[PDB]
């Protein structure tokens, strides 16, 4: 291996109103 | 006491299994109003390790059931693992967690949530200390042993090893309290396979489907090596024949039958062919002597409790079929374990590779009482060329310490090399190693050629008269399958000028 991955996501809004 | 093997459940291994019964698990059934004065801890985890198909993880879920969890988990190593590092972490982490909550929350008087890996040695294997080559994966092991012996130690577990490899383990991780106590596996006695038939049996012997002409007692022993594992799809097999046989349309015998269907772990039958095209030839005395020459020193082995290990190998002139020596060598005798090794199947292998396809080969043998193994073309994988001396120094060094390497105690083995040019080996010391040789001449003569060509019977009377007029005086030097080659480009021919082609042909081999 010798893998670094480092990731983000991102989201989803609910609906509130 | 709960542990007989009177128990249907597993069979064959109960000398080990009462190892572990005496030493490992007698804490666990005792009084507790005793132990709880000697303060005596519990073995956290065990290790036991043998051949994959000798039914061990029956023996785990078994033991479970013994001494009641509330259920095992299990697991296998290579089943986790990701590339991105928190994640295989994290799954032991959950695994062990599950019964961290049930520690803390009841006390001491919970009952043990078991774990049980399938393989470890992936994940396990010993992990160095330096800037360089610390490891790929050698921070998960960190993880599993931290849980294990760790802070805020629990009582609450349970965990059983299982291996091929356990060789590679970390010497930490089976330091005594993290697992301490190992037990063998290995492939069953006749003892215990006529258990193991009892067993996959009792269900039709109950239901009588099978009445006659059914000896377990003999029909364990006519196979000397199986795997417990490939029992239960041989009587499958035996089941599976009588309802294949309603495809015509109460119970008979197939394993006489299936078995030549049936790789074993142990000695295969199907591989033959290959090496063996046509049999076995005599021509003339060369081939009897040799031969009778390997049914010499086989008795050596099987008789000798001082020479465990042996070796010779086939020198011979090329095309002189030492391959096909050593394949009916191996084939008299009706040994447990016979097995090729061949750049045939290691082709467009490194030289790495290729050594580890054969240490395979040789740690599977090494624990099979009595076994033959043969090495064919020793020059092929040995990856010799004469313009340029090339080869691959891994290989040879790690064949010649094998042919130096004793099995462990009562297990015994001999070693046969087809290496068809042995001057190279002089030279480079490999011959001091092996025990002794055999000198394989190719036909030397006509009068014999001529026997041998009777012996095929391509050629009528008088293509033979025509030999036998043309040489008896020259001595031939040819190897046979050289010749089997050549009589088959001349058995296309204008028929008139069959022989003659022949003998022209064979009037071109040199010396
Ligand atoms: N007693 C015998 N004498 C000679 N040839 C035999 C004998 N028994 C079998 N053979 C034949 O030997 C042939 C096997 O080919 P062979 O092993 O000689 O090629 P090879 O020697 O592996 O090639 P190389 O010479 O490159 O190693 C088969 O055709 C087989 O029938
Ligand atoms: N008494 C016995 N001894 C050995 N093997 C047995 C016995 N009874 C059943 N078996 C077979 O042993 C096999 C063990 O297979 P498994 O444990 O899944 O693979 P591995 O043994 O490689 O972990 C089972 O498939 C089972 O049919």
């Amino acid at each position: 291996m010798a893998e670094d991955a480092d990731m983000r996501n991102e989201l989803e809004e609910m609906q509130r109103r | 006491p709960d542990w007989n093997f009177e128990k249907m459940g597993i069979g064959g291994l109960d000398k080990e299994f009462s190892d572990i019964f005496r030493r490992a698990f007698a804490s666990r059934v005792f009084p507790p109003e005793i132990v709880e004065q000697m303060g005596c801890k519990h073995v956290k985890g065990i290790l036991l390790y043998g051949p994959p198909g000798c039914g061990k993880t029956l023996l785990a879920r078994q033991i479970g059931k013994m001494l009641n969890a509330r259920e095992p988990k299990v697991v296998n190593g290579p089943e986790i693992l990701n590339k991105y590092v928190g994640e295989s972490e994290a799954n032991i982490r959950k695994l062990f967690a599950d019964a961290e909550e049930e520690q803390r929350r009841l006390g001491a008087n919970s009952g043990l949530h078991i774990i049980i890996f399938d393989e470890i040695d992936a994940i396990c294997k010993q992990r160095g200390s330096m800037a360089g080559s610390t490891g790929v994966h050698d921070t998960v092991v960190n993880q599993l042993l931290s849980k294990i012996d760790g802070v805020e130690q629990l009582n609450n577990i349970l965990v059983i090893g299982m291996t091929n490899r356990p060789d590679l383990i970390d010497e930490a991780l089976l330091r005594p309290g993290r697992l301490e106590v190992k037990m063998e596996i290995g492939l069953p006695d006749e003892k215990g396979r006529l258990q193991i038939l009892h067993i996959h049996t009792a269900r039709m012997r109950g239901h009588q489907l099978l009445s006659a002409d059914v000896d377990i007692k003999e029909l364990a022993v006519e196979t000397k090596n199986f795997s417990g594992a490939e029992l239960e799809g041989l009587v499958r097999a035996a089941q599976s024949t009588a309802m294949n046989r309603h495809i015509i349309a109460r119970g008979d015998f197939l394993a006489s039958l299936e078995n030549d269907i049936k790789p074993a772990f142990g000695t295969n039958q199907e591989d033959y062919a290959s090496y063996i095209m046509n049999g076995i030839i005599k021509w003339g005395d060369p081939v009897t002597r040799v031969l009778d020459d390997g049914e010499l020193l086989v008795q050596q082995t099987k008789n000798s409790d001082r020479t465990p290990l042996v070796s010779v190998l086939l020198e011979g002139p090329p095309h002189s079929g030492k391959t096909a020596l050593a394949a009916k060598i191996a084939e008299e005798s009706n040994f447990p374990f016979i097995k090729i090794c061949s750049p045939d199947k290691m082709i467009g292998f490194s030289e790495t590779a290729k050594c580890q396809a054969m240490k395979k080969i040789f740690d599977d043998a090494y624990k099979s009482q009595l076994s033959c193994v043969v090495v064919d073309d020793i020059e092929r994988l040995l990856d010799y060329v004469p313009i340029g001396p090339r080869f691959s120094n891994l290989v040879l060094q790690a064949l010649l310490v094998l042919l130096k390497k004793a099995p462990p105690q009562g297990r015994k083995l001999l070693i046969i090399g087809t290496t068809s040019r042995k001057d190279v080996l002089q030279e480079m010391e490999m011959l001091n190693a092996f025990s002794t040789t055999i000198h394989v001449p190719n036909i030397a003569t006509g009068e014999q050629l001529l026997e041998a060509l009777e012996l095929l019977g391509n050629f009528k009377d008088k293509e033979r008269t025509t030999i036998a007029q043309q040489v008896k005086g020259k001595k031939v030097w040819i190897g046979i399958k050289k010749l089997l080659m050549l009589i088959e480009m001349s058995l296309q021919m204008d028929p008139e000028y069959r022989v003659r082609k022949f003998l022209a042909l064979l009037r071109e081999e040199g010396a």
